[PDB]
């Protein structure tokens, strides 16, 4: 159960590039695929999901130029760039979207590309030694209930989900991370930092389109 | 336990004229370690999909960025013509990272060349390290360096201050 993708490189602008990702233990059709990327100092950001049934939908800054697809045959997920500028430059994952029943728990490896309701956290960065406990905060700007998940993302890897739902746990995470929260206001708690769990980590929300918050870091 | 990251972490990589091929064999590895680093800015298949690996030739060299495009099959240019040739039916992956912060340095790294004189385009897969000089003109070289009678080999210069496309990638293609 992977989801590899390929292609990428650099373009100068005006210039197309069509990126794949093939999977392995889910079917493309039957999920609700999605991109996200990641801008180089930005957090995440997502770019278009496309529904099982065939509907598309794609952010504002791309809508136009980005065309999300797939290949029943072959089972891959495709996204097709067009007229392409600086600001599309980014890294950028392909992940399964369960929504609000499981968050995006699948995701690619990054694939760099070079060109040449407000979601809330708090605090922006934060320094705390090992075994520490750490508690961050979400905030939404409308009152979502509790459908909010979280996401660690160590550098240079791709993203990894922890609690969807506010607080159910996805499976294989330690129990160390913790959640709760409804409404507007969520936190993550981290119960005692173990050296892994050095990353910056988003929520997002389940219900809209994925939209993720600005991200906190933790380091030493 | 095949070493796979021998090659991609290999702490200096070569030339494209002279591209280092190592040959695996007696072993069994995955190929997690390509799709488990998220930090290549290029990675391609052709005739494989990269889902149906797991269920034979390391190539690594260095060229700049905005000719990676041309480790491909059907690509031609100075690297696939000249350097390092991918045939139009390659069975494999082309695997591709910028290397800024290890092959520039301040004022110029020149210790990676590449073929800029060849008469004819090189055969896939094929290698050519000769020093020749070649014959520009009509009068005869006779081993000697001058005018139409030119070193075929070429420094890349890489500098960290180069656009993106100028910068220095490592490229790793496996072959099967």
């Amino acid at each position: 159960v992977q989801l590899v993708q390929s292609g990428g490189g650099l373009i100068q602008p005006g210039g197309s590039l069509r990126l794949s990702c093939a999977a392995s233990g889910v079917t493309v059709s039957s999920n609700y695929m999605s991109w996200v990327r990641q801008a180089p100092g930005r957090g995440l950001e997502w770019v278009s999901l496309i529904y099982p049934g065939g509907s598309t939908y794609y952010a504002d800054s791309v809508k136009g130029r980005f065309t999300i697809s797939r290949d029943n045959s072959r089972n891959t997920l495709y996204l097709q760039m067009n007229s392409l500028r600086a600001e599309d430059t980014a890294v950028y994952y392909c992940a399964r979207d369960l929504s609000e029943k499981g968050g995006m728990d699948v995701w690619g490896q990054g694939t760099t590309v070079t060109v040449s309701i407000v979601m809330t956290q708090s605090p922006s960065s934060l320094s705390a030694s090992v075994g520490d406990r750490v508690t961050i905060t979400c905030r939404a700007s409308q009152g979502i209930s509790s459908y909010l998940a979280w996401y660690q993302q160590k550098p240079g890897k791709a993203p990894k989900l922890l609690i969807y739902a506010a607080s159910t746990l996805q499976s294989g995470v330690p129990s160390r991370f913790s959640g709760s929260g409804s409404g507007t206001d969520f936190t993550l708690t981290i119960s005692s930092l173990q050296p892994e769990d050095f990353a910056t980590y988003y929520c997002q929300q389940l219900n809209s389109y994925p939209r993720f918050g600005p991200g906190t870091k933790v380091e030493i | 336990l095949c070493p796979f990251g021998e090659v991609f972490n290999a702490t200096r990589f070569a030339s494209v004229y002279a591209w280092n091929r190592k040959r695996i064999s007696n072993c069994v590895a995955d190929y997690s370690v390509l799709y488990n680093s998220a930090s290549f800015s290029t990675f391609k298949c052709y005739g494989v999909s990269p889902t149906k690996l797991n269920d034979v030739y390391a190539d690594s060299f260095v060229i700049r960025g905005d000719e990676v495009r041309q480790i491909a099959p059907g690509q031609t240019g100075k690297i696939a013509d000249y350097n390092y040739k991918l045939p139009d039916d390659f069975t494999g992956c082309v695997i591709a990272w910028n290397s800024n912060n290890l092959d520039s340095k301040v004022g110029g790294n020149y210790n990676y060349l590449y073929r800029l004189f060849r008469k004819s385009n090189l055969k896939p897969f094929e290698r050519d390290i000769s020093t020749e000089i070649y014959q520009a003109g009509s009068t005869p070289c006779n081993g000697v360096e001058g005018f139409n009678c030119y070193f075929p080999l070429q420094s890349y210069g890489f500098q960290p201050t180069n656009g993106v496309g100028y910068q220095p990638y490592r490229v790793v293609v496996l072959s099967f």
